[PDB]
RNA sequence: GGAUAGUGGCCUACCAUGGUUUCAACGGGUAACGGGGAAUAAGGGUUCGAUUCCGGAGAGGGAGCCUGAGAAACGGCUACCACAUCCAAGGAAGGCAGCAGGCGCGCAAAUUACCCAAUCCUAAUUCAGGGAGGUAGUGACAAUAAAUAACGAUACAGGGCCCAUUCGGGUCUUGUAAUUGGAAUGAGUACAAUGUAAAUACCUUAACGAGGAACAACUGGAGGGCAAGUCUGGUGCCAGCAGCCG
């Protein structure tokens, strides 16, 4: 087509039943714990949203 | 248990006003609200007024119920109370009666249906059972 | 637009009256009767739109066929130096286009399953069926391009701009 | 036409949004201290910056001289009493350097948490929003209330609701009508 | 130097208005002063403006990129001047239809082409009162035909 | 001199030829009512001010006037234009830029609600009235304050480690499990009394009111500018995104 083919064109994934990220607060309990709290493992530098080690 | 603590702030007596106005300071330890009836009691007795000539209003508790600060008065007499407080008050005692009347609109529409005329309505009432015929 | 929004404020007035549009692209008024609609116009004119109403009384339509299948022989060029392309025509049956129309066969269905349909129960070759793209104009209608042939090396490209083409 | 009530966006945003450093400092404000919005920060930080703006205004003029003296001194009697200023630190070219992080040290929030009472922190905001702690004998259930230093002492859990010990928790008008079918 | 500009404690005027008359080289101050925007600009110096649909087009767009950007000729209402309005998101000129009314809004250039669609310098917002993020997401769905 | 309450080229007679101007007269424009102020916010500034106060104007236009201390009034009148009502065709009545409402315009803006109890105002006036004004409704214009769980235990992992013949107790502290368990809470309802002009709502509570299915956070973004996907399926210069780069 030539008119929003693609939106069409792909296959609708539906969104899975997972949990309830917490609101307000509890949102920054998370976030404050998964990068000063806990402390991620780093090689050489920090990263924010790894990948799985691959090309 | 809890005892309705009532207090009574900055009591200025009043002659112009024939009564003795003033804060009332209160308390519900353990208890919820004090309500008005309740108050008037305890003013009552306190000041030697009777329930009759005491009038209290306005409250609203703090937060957390704890306290409430009113504002007391305390006329002189009953007859006092009567020609100088405005009606309303004297409806949520009981002591006056709540004045039947007409809405406020209506009242309006009187005005003008009445303003339309001119004299009085007995010649127009007359008239109007002439027209009957034509 | 003031005659767009009156129009509208007609269709709501009268409990008849429909006011869609025609596919060629031109608005219309339903009317029960003839009466009622120089009623309707001249109620639409002033009252509703209040503007004056440039009458017609249609459009319509139409579509083309094809009738008979040619099996030749026209070639292409576009311009110099290019390619070619070719020709033919059908038309398919009556009730293959039925289908397109109704939404039994659709632009998206299986490949696979709606070939096999085609060439069995409609009168098909099940390899041309699967080699079918569109159904246009353009997503529905029951007009077809179908890639027969083999060889050919970069046809994947060309073959969704002979689509929108 | 009584009046225009007026008001004050107080609390203000800062000049670029992506200061990577800023974002995690900010985080790390709202994880010590509790907080569930960067407005709780921006909040200290202009209600802190308006004070500094002062003191910078008043610092300019001869402190000697009448105003730089007197909304000077009651500048920070206002801040020693808020109790973010220390008792060593009473000479107005020290509330320069206030700085967020004793703003927020000074809070509802944290004063229950350094009082113990509540433990691991944000349990404290939970428990004022709950509608328990009483800093005089009135409830609080702003967490950024500011405690007066004065009325630290007086911080305790409610008359009302339980801790205190006046009624439990609410489960158990549950529970004890649950033991007594049994 | 003396650095062109006057000096004196009395200049002022000979400051005033060369100021007055220099500023007239700055684009921002000329179009607030002869009001460009009101007298042309096509929305009347306006956030928006309605205008009907008057047809479909497909924009075929400047060099590096190569598509034809599904836009839409509108005719604006109140003034009653023809614009063209690009039509964003997957198709959604399908949403849009034909001889609809469609809320347009500039683009972001302050006039200006955005990007690449050469001659267009706005975006649709509601067609016939909707809004095309919440058709083309389908968290609201169009009040039928 | 005339007029005016009065000063005056305010008007009239007769006389003189002045008056302003590149220190912008005059003219034009203004999507201009002026000021207070507003936003921005080192300093200097820019832009905005229809809009809660103070002036000024206007009551469809433009005139003219009655009464009156005060009107060139328009919830007074006379007229003409512009618009329109009601008719028994002879003639009548009009002026929301008060409030509410509707059309129209437009991107664009509320209920023909309840009240004088406040605030004040007016009169022949304690006693009447007041869409001035207040009271709600609607209200993501703005602005202020902050719920979207918390504490356990058991069950599987991280951290300190009495000692590290290999273990491991785990004596001490943290994170994960549709485990499970006790303890509250206004979101709501509702006698009451508050509140209130009467009500609502707020603050206060008799009585009920949480267990993941509930009593559910969206918006935007996820190459750079600029915070953060080289995840899984499609897509395949298209369709699209993209302020700019792309
Ligand atoms: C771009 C040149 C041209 C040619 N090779 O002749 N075309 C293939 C026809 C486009
Ligand atoms: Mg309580
Ligand atoms: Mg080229
Ligand atoms: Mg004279
Ligand atoms: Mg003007
Ligand atoms: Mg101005
Ligand atoms: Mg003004
Ligand atoms: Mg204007
Ligand atoms: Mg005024
Ligand atoms: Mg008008
Ligand atoms: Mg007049
Ligand atoms: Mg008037
Ligand atoms: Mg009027
Ligand atoms: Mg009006
Ligand atoms: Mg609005
Ligand atoms: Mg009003
Ligand atoms: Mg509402
Ligand atoms: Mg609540
Ligand atoms: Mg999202
Ligand atoms: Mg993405
Ligand atoms: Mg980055
Ligand atoms: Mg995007």
């Amino acid at each position: 087509a030539r008119a929003g083919k693609v939106k069409s064109q792909t296959p609708k994934v539906e969104k899975q039943e997972k949990p309830k990220q917490p609101k307000g607060r509890a949102y920054k309990r998370l976030l404050y714990t998964r990068r000063f709290v806990n402390v991620t493992l780093t090689n050489g530098k920090r990263k924010m949203n790894p990948s799985p080690s691959s090309q | 248990s809890d005892a309705i603590t009532i207090r009574t702030r900055k009591v200025i007596s009043n002659p112009l006003l024939a009564r003795k106005q003033f804060v009332v300071d209160v308390l519900h330890p353990n208890r919820a609200n004090v309500s008005k009836d309740e108050l008037r009691e305890k003013l009552a007795e306190a000041y030697k007024a009777e329930k009759d000539a005491v009038s209290v209003f306005g409250f609203r508790t703090q937060y957390g119920g704890g306290k409430s600060t009113g504002f007391g008065l305390v006329y002189n007499s009953v007859a006092d109370a009567k020609k100088f407080e405005p009606a309303y008050r004297l409806v949520r005692y009981g002591l006056a009666e709540k004045v039947e009347k007409a809405s406020r609109q209506q009242r309006k529409q009187r005005k003008n249906r009445g303003k339309k005329i001119f004299g009085t309505g007995k010649s127009i009432a007359k008239k109007a059972a002439r027209r009957n015929a034509d | 637009p003031k005659l767009v929004e009156g129009l509208k404020r007609l269709s709501k007035s009268d409990p008849c009256v429909l006011t869609y549009m025609s596919e060629s692209g031109e608005h219309i008024v339903a009317g029960t009767g003839e009466l009622h609609l120089e009623i309707c116009l001249q109620d639409l004119e002033h009252d509703h739109a209040g503007v004056p109403l440039k009458i017609s009384p249609p459009v319509v339509a139409y579509r083309e066929t094809v009738e008979s299948e040619s099996s030749q022989t026209a070639l292409s060029k576009s311009p110099n130096k290019h390619n070619r392309i070719y020709l033919k025509a059908e038309p398919i049956d009556e009730e293959v286009s039925l289908a397109i129309e109704n939404g039994i066969i659709n632009p998206r269905d299986d490949f696979k399953a709606r070939a096999r349909i085609m060439a069995d129960d409609y009168g098909w070759d099940v390899t041309d069926a699967r080699k079918i793209w569109c159904f246009g104009p353009d997503g529905n209608g029951p007009n077809l391009v179908i890639d027969q042939t083999k060889a050919v090396q970069y046809l994947h490209e060309i073959k969704d701009s002979v689509v929108a083409a | 036409p009584r009046a225009p009530r007026t008001y004050s966006k107080t609390y203000s945003t800062p000049k670029r949004p992506y200061e990577s450093a800023r974002l995690d400092a900010e985080l790390k404000l709202a994880g010590e201290y509790g907080l569930k919005n960067k407005r709780e920060i921006y909040r200290i930080s202009f209600q802190l910056s308006k004070i500094r703006r002062a003191a910078r205004d008043l610092l300019t003029r001869d402190e000697k001289d009448p105003k730089r003296l007197f909304e000077g001194n009651a500048l920070i009697r206002r801040l020693v009493r808020i109790g973010v200023l220390s008792e060593d630190k009473k000479k107005l070219d020290y509330v320069l350097a206030l700085k967020v992080e004793d703003f927020l040290e000074r809070r509802l929030q944290t004063q229950v948490y350094k009082l113990g009472l509540a433990k691991s922190v944000h349990h404290a905001r939970v428990l004022i929003s709950q509608r328990h702690i009483a800093v005089g004998k009135q409830i609080v259930n702003i967490p950024s209330f500011m405690v007066r230093l004065e009325s630290e002492k007086h911080i305790d859990f409610a008359r009302t609701s339980p801790f205190g010990g006046a009624r439990p928790g609410r489960v158990a008008r549950k529970r004890a009508a649950a033991a007594g079918g049994e | 130097m003396g650095k062109g500009k006057p000096r004196g404690l009395n200049s002022a005027r000979k400051l005033r208005v060369h100021r007055r008359n220099n500023r007239w080289a700055e684009t921002t101050y000329k179009k607030r002063l002869l009001g460009t925007a009101f007298k042309s600009s096509p929305f009347g110096g306006s956030s928006h403006a309605k205008g009907i649909v008057l047809e479909k087009i497909g924009i075929e767009s400047k060099q590096p990129n190569s598509a034809i950007r599904k836009c839409v000729r509108v005719q604006l209402i109140k003034n009653g001047k023809k614009v063209t309005a690009f039509v964003p998101n997957d198709g959604c000129l399908n949403f849009v239809d034909e001889n609809d009314e469609v809320l347009l809004a500039g683009f972001g250039r302050k006039g200006k082409a955005k990007g690449d669609i050469p001659g267009v310098r706005f975006k649709v917002v509601k067609v016939s009162g909707v809004s095309l993020l919440a058709l083309w997401k389908e968290k609201k769905e169009k009040p039928r035909s």
